[PDB]
RNA sequence: CUCUAACUAUAAAAAUCUCUCUUCUC
RNA sequence: AGCGCCGUGGCGCAGUGGAAGCGCGCAGGGCUCAUAACCCUGAUGUCCUCGGAUCGAAACCGAGCGGCGCUACCA
C-alpha cells in the first residue's frame, strides 16, 4: 500500500468526464423491455463508440425481465449489435442457469440424465440446448431411493433429443424463446417422457449460440419497436 | 425501475487478498478496482475482514461519486484447481457494501468449477507443511 | 543548536522515507527520534519491526544507529508520527540512504557558520534554504557549481558574506586513461615528447614503454572526456605520419 | 603463501588445484559429518565440517592433493 | 471525526481467547435499538452496562 | 491386527478407485476413504441477512445458498476436527451423531 | 396413533540422554 | 625507484567527516533435569605518526612512516 519494486520494462485523468451513458432496450419479446444503462468513453471519430459497443453482452436474471419471481434461477445473454443513440438495441444471444439452482436439484440418491444437442433453428441460427432431468420418487416409495436403468436414460435421452429438435428447427429464435418464457416445452418433455420413469423436474439449460447468418438489419427493427 | 443505476460489485474472495472489483452491466468498464491489500499495511491481513470492509468503502464512496445505487453481487472464490471455497473477506467485504448506502439485487454465486480438468499442483502425498 | 529540520517544512509528508535514530524502548515498539526530518518521534510497532519472526529484538534495532524506514502516517496537528520499517523497496534502501548522507552533509555544512558567528542556526538556514534544496535537486550539486563558478549563494541574500565565506574556506574528478605506443620507427620518442609538450599546455605520467596513464583532473565529468578523446587524437596524428603507429582502449 | 590452518571446525586455505564439490563429497562420507563450503568475501575459503576430527582432517588433506604436511600447523583450540 | 457509539450488553457470551481474559458480549446500541451486534470486550463486563465503540462495523469473532 | 472389519475403506468389491485431491492438503486418496462433506451454507450469515435486506430492492429475496462437497484427505479431516477418534466400542456405530441440530 | 431444515473460522521452531534389575512358602 | 590499497580489539570488515564502529571470537550469566542450540552482558585499542580547515575529529586533504600490485631493474 506504499510503493513497490517498480520494474519498468503523473499526467492523470479523470475517468468519467471523457465517459457518458447509454441505455439497453430489450427484444419485444421479453417484458419489461427496458433493461438499465451502460458505460461508453465519449464519443470520438476514428475509434467511434459504436464500433467498441456493438458485441458487448448484458448479462440479466430472467425475473428482471419478466417481472415475476417464478424466473429468478435463470438468467438471460443479450447481445449488442445496432446502436441507435442514448438507447441501443439487443437481439438475443444466450439462456442459462443459475448456478444455483442446478447444484440444488441434483442430490443424491436420484441420478441426473443430461441430454446435449446441436440444432440449426428455423431460419439460420445453430443452436446448442442442454436438458437436465432428475428421477422422481413416486409417491408411495418405501424403497429409499430412485435410480434409473441406463436403458431408461437411452430412451429419455434419446426423446429428448428428437424433441428438442423439433422444437428448434421448427421456429425461430423469437419463437424460441417465446416456448422458452413459459417453459412449455419443459412440461411436454415431463409428458413425453412421463411412460419411461416418473423424471422429476426437467428444465432446458444453457441455451447457447453458435453461428448467426449474416446481420438482418430487418430482423432486429422487427424485434424492437 | 425506479430511475436506477445498477452495477455489479462480483467480489473475487480468495484466502488471500480479497478482491473488490465493480464494473458495469457490460462487464468491460471497470469501476473502483480498489482491492483489500490497498487498505492494510501488513501484506498479510490482506483476507481479513478489515480490508475488504474499508476496500468496499472506498468502492461505495466511488460508486455515490460515480452514479451507481444499486448492485448485482456475483461472490466469486479462486475456485477452479483451489480448493473451490470462499475465502473469508469477501463476505465482510459484501456486508461492508451492504451497509453503505447502496442497495443490492441478484447476488451470484458465480465460482469457476472445473469437470476434473487439470491434474493440479501438489504432488501425490500433496501438502506436507 | 542542531534543529531546523533539512526539507522545506518541519513536518513529514505521507508515505515518505527516511532513516531514523533509536533511543529507547519501553514495551510495544520503540518512538525514538528522526535525523531525516524535524525531530520530532515517530513510532515503530513491533508488527512492523523485522522481516524475520521476532525472537530477538535489541539485535535488529540496535539502539542508537541509524536505519532505513518509511513513515507511514503524519499527525501535523500537535506532532505524531506513525513510521514503518519493513515495506521498503531493495532499490528504495539505496535512495534512502544517500538522501540521509545528502542531508548529513547539509546539517555538516550550515552547522559551521552557526558556530563561528554565535547567531541562529535556525534563522541562517531559513535564509539559505529557499534557493539550496528547491531549486531543482539537492544542495550539493549546487555547492560543487558555486566553488567552481559561484551562482548559488548569490541567488538570495545571506545575512552576511564572512559566514559564506568561512563556508568557502571549508570546503578549500580524476579520470584514467591508456595510451599503448606500437611503434617500428626509428625517431618515436621526439612525436611523443612534443604531443604531451602541446597536450599538457591536464595530467599526463608515465607507466610502462609503451603505456602512457593521463589521469585528468577534470571538474565536469565530460570536459575531461572530452579532453581526453581530444589528447588521444592528437597522439594519433602526430605518431601515425612520422612512421610509427599507436592505438587506445 | 598457500598457508593452510584449521580451527574449531573450518579450514582457511585450501589449493584451488581440484574442484570443490568433490571435495565435499569425499569429505561428508570419510568424516561422517555436516559439511558446508562457506565462500566470504576475501577470506581464506571457508570448508567447514563438526566434530574434533583434526586427525581425520589430517588423514583426508593427504588423501586428496597432500604431499607437503609441513606447513599445516593446525591451531589447537 | 467523532463516530463514537454506546451499546448496552443484553447477554454475555462467556468469555474467550487464549489469555481467558476477553469477553464475547451481544451488545443492542443505544441508538437504533433495534440492532444488535456481537463484540470482543477485554474487562470485567456485566449484563445492563453501557459500553463504547469507536467503531461499529467490525463483527467480533472468536479470538485464536 | 483387524482394526476395522471394512479395511476403513468402504470399497469391498470394486479392486480400484478413482483418486481424489484433498481440498486442503492436496493428497489423492481413493474417493470412499476420501471423507465427504456436504458443506451447504447460506451465502451470508445472519448477522448480515438483515444488513442485506433492508438494502435490497425486491422485498423478501430468496437469499441464493451455496453448496459444496468437500472430499478432505483423513490427515487434514482428523486435524482440522471434522473426524475425531472414537472409542473402540464406538467405531461400528455409523449413524451420523445424533442429529447435529435438534 | 400424522412429521423431512440451518451452517462456520488455526497447522512457526523443538536435537540429544549413564551405571543398575533382582527375592514367596505356611 | 614511482603511482594505487592495507593502517586494529586475537581476527575480517565498518563508517570515515557527533567521539568508541559490526560479526567472529573469549569469560560469565540466562534456558533445560543436563548438554548442544537459543537468549543477555563484557575487556580488548594509540583505525601508524605530522599538521591544516575544523565549536566538534580516526574520518576531508596534504608530507613522512611499515607491508602489498604493476612498471620491470626502467643506461
Ligand atoms: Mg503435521
Ligand atoms: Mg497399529
Ligand atoms: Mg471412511
Ligand atoms: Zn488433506
Amino acid at each position: 500500500a506504499v510503493g513497490k519494486n517498480k520494474r519498468l520494462s503523473k499526467r492523470v485523468v479523470d475517468p468519467f468526464t471523457r465517459k457518458e451513458w447509454y441505455d439497453i432496450k430489450a427484444p419485444s419479446t421479453f417484458e419489461n423491455r427496458n433493461v438499465g444503462k451502460t458505460l461508453v468513453n465519449k464519443s470520438v471519430g476514428l475509434k467511434n463508440a459504436s464500433d467498441s459497443l456493438k458485441g458487448r453482452v448484458v448479462e440479466v436474471c430472467l425475473a428482471d425481465l419478466q417481472g415475476s419471481e417464478d424466473h429468478s434461477f435463470r438468467k438471460v445473454k443479450l447481445r449488442v449489435d445496432e446502436v441507435q443513440g442514448k438507447n441501443l438495441l439487443t437481439n438475443f444471444h444466450g439462456m442459462d442457469f443459475t448456478t444455483d439452482k442446478l447444484r440444488s436439484m441434483v442430490r443424491k440418491w436420484q441420478t441426473l440424465i443430461e441430454a446435449n444437442v446441436t440444432v440449426k433453428t428455423s431460419d439460420d441460427y445453430v443452436l446448442r440446448i442442454f436438458a437436465i432431468a432428475f428421477t422422481r420418487k413416486q409417491a408411495n416409495q418405501v424403497k429409499r431411493t430412485s435410480y434409473a436403468q441406463s436403458s431408461h436414460i437411452r430412451q429419455i435421452r434419446k426423446v429428448i433429443s428428437e424433441i428438442l429438435t423439433r422444437e428448434v428447427q421448427n421456429s425461430t429464435l423469437a419463437q424460441l424463446t417465446s416456448k422458452l418464457i413459459p417453459e412449455v416445452i419443459n412440461k411436454e418433455i415431463e409428458n413425453a417422457t412421463k411412460d419411461i420413469f416418473p423424471l422429476q423436474n426437467v428444465h432446458i439449460r444453457k441455451v447457447k449460440l453458435l453461428k448467426q447468418p449474416k446481420f438482418d438489419l430487418g430482423s432486429l427493427l422487427s424485434l424492437h419497436g | 425501475d425506479n430511475s436506477q443505476v445498477f452495477g455489479v460489485a462480483r467480489i473475487f474472495a480468495s484466502f488471500n487478498d480479497t478482491f473488490v472489483h465493480v464494473t458495469d452491466l457490460s462487464g468491460r468498464e471497470t469501476i473502483a478496482r480498489v482491492t483489500g491489500g490497498m487498505k492494510v499495511k501488513a501484506d498479510r491481513d490482506e483476507s481479513s475482514p478489515y480490508a475488504a470492509m474499508l476496500a468496499a468503502q472506498d468502492v461505495a464512496a466511488k460508486c455515490k461519486e460515480v452514479g451507481i445505487t444499486a448492485v448485482h453481487i456475483k461472490i466469486r472464490a479462486t475456485g477452479g484447481t483451489r480448493s473451490k471455497t470462499p475465502g473469508p473477506g469477501g463476505q465482510a467485504a459484501l456486508r461492508a457494501l451492504a451497509r453503505s448506502g447502496l442497495r443490492i439485487g441478484r447476488i451470484e454465486d458465480v465460482t469457476p468449477v472445473p469437470s476434473d480438468s487439470t491434474r493440479k499442483k501438489g504432488g501425490r502425498r500433496g501438502r506436507r507443511l | 543548536t542542531s534543529h531546523c529540520r533539512f526539507y522545506e517544512n518541519k513536518y513529514p509528508e505521507i508515505d515518505d522515507i527516511v532513516m531514523v535514530n533509536v533511543q529507547q524502548i519501553a514495551e510495544m515498539g520503540a518512538y525514538v527520534k528522526l535525523l531525516e526530518y524535524d525531530n520530532i518521534e515517530g513510532m515503530i510497532l513491533l508488527s512492523e519491526l523485522s522481516r524475520r519472526r521476532i525472537r530477538s529484538i535489541q539485535k535488529l534495532i540496535r539502539v542508537g544507529k541509524n536505519d532505513v524506514a518509511v513513515v507511514l502516517r503524519v499527525d501535523k496537528e500537535k506532532g505524531y508520527i506513525d513510521l514503518s520499517k519493513r515495506r521498503v523497496s531493495s532499490e528504495d534502501i539505496i535512495k534512502c540512504e544517500e538522501k540521509y548522507q545528502k542531508s548529513k552533509t547539509v546539517h555538516s555544512i550550515l552547522r559551521y557558520c552557526a558556530e563561528k558567528f554565535q547567531i541562529p542556526l535556525e534563522e541562517l538556514y531559513k535564509t539559505i534554504a529557499w534557493p539550496l534544496s528547491r531549486k531543482f535537486g539537492h544542495a550539493y550539486e549546487a555547492f560543487k557549481l558555486s566553488i567552481i563558478d559561484e551562482t548559488v549563494w548569490e541567488g538570495i541574500e545571506p545575512p552576511s558574506k564572512d559566514v559564506l565565506d568561512e563556508l568557502k574556506n571549508y570546503i578549500s574528478v580524476k579520470i584514467r586513461a591508456d595510451v599503448e605506443v606500437s611503434c617500428f620507427s626509428y625517431e618515436g620518442i621526439d612525436a611523443i615528447k612534443d604531443a604531451l609538450k602541446s597536450a599538457e599546455d591536464v595530467k599526463v605520467k608515465l607507466v610502462a614503454a609503451p603505456l602512457y596513464v593521463l589521469t585528468t583532473q577534470a571538474l565536469d565529468k565530460q570536459k575531461g572526456i572530452e579532453q581526453l578523446e581530444s589528447a588521444i587524437e592528437k597522439i594519433t596524428e602526430v605518431i601515425t605520419k612520422y612512421g610509427g603507429v599507436c592505438n587506445i582502449t | 603463501s598457500n598457508y593452510i590452518h584449521i580451527r574449531i571446525t573450518t579450514v582457511q586455505g585450501v589449493p584451488e588445484e581440484y574442484d570443490l564439490k568433490r571435495i565435499l563429497k569425499v569429505l561428508k562420507k570419510d568424516f561422517a559429518c555436516n559439511g558446508n563450503i562457506v565462500k566470504d568475501p576475501e577470506m581464506g575459503e571457508i570448508i567447514q565440517l563438526q566434530g574434533d576430527q583434526r586427525a581425520k582432517v589430517c588423514e583426508f588433506m593427504i588423501s586428496q592433493l597432500g604431499l607437503q604436511k609441513k606447513n599445516i600447523k593446525i591451531h589447537g583450540f | 471525526k467523532t463516530p463514537v457509539t454506546l451499546a448496552k450488553v443484553i447477554k454475555v457470551l462467556g468469555r474467550t481467547g487464549s489469555r481467558g481474559g476477553v469477553t464475547q458480549v451481544r451488545v443492542e446500541f443505544l441508538e437504533d435499538t433495534t440492532r444488535t451486534i456481537v463484540r470482543n470486550v477485554k474487562g470485567p463486563v456485566r449484563e445492563g452496562d453501557i459500553l463504547v465503540l469507536m467503531e461499529s462495523e467490525r463483527e467480533a469473532r472468536r479470538l485464536r | 491386527p483387524k482394526k476395522r472389519a471394512s479395511n476403513g475403506r468402504n470399497k469391498k468389491g470394486r479392486g480400484h478407485v478413482k483418486p481424489v485431491r484433498c481440498v486442503n492438503c492436496s493428497r489423492s486418496v481413493p474417493k470412499d476413504k476420501a471423507i465427504k462433506r456436504m458443506a451447504i451454507r447460506n451465502i451470508v450469515e445472519a448477522a448480515a441477512i438483515r444488513d442485506l435486506s433492508e438494502a435490497s430492492v425486491y422485498a423478501e429475496y430468496a437469499l441464493p445458498k451455496t453448496y459444496n462437497k468437500l472430499h478432505y484427505c483423513i490427515s487434514c479431516a482428523i486435524h482440522a476436527r471434522i473426524v475425531r477418534v472414537r472409542s473402540r466400542t464406538d467405531r461400528r456405530i455409523r449413524a451420523p451423531p445424533q442429529r447435529p441440530r435438534f
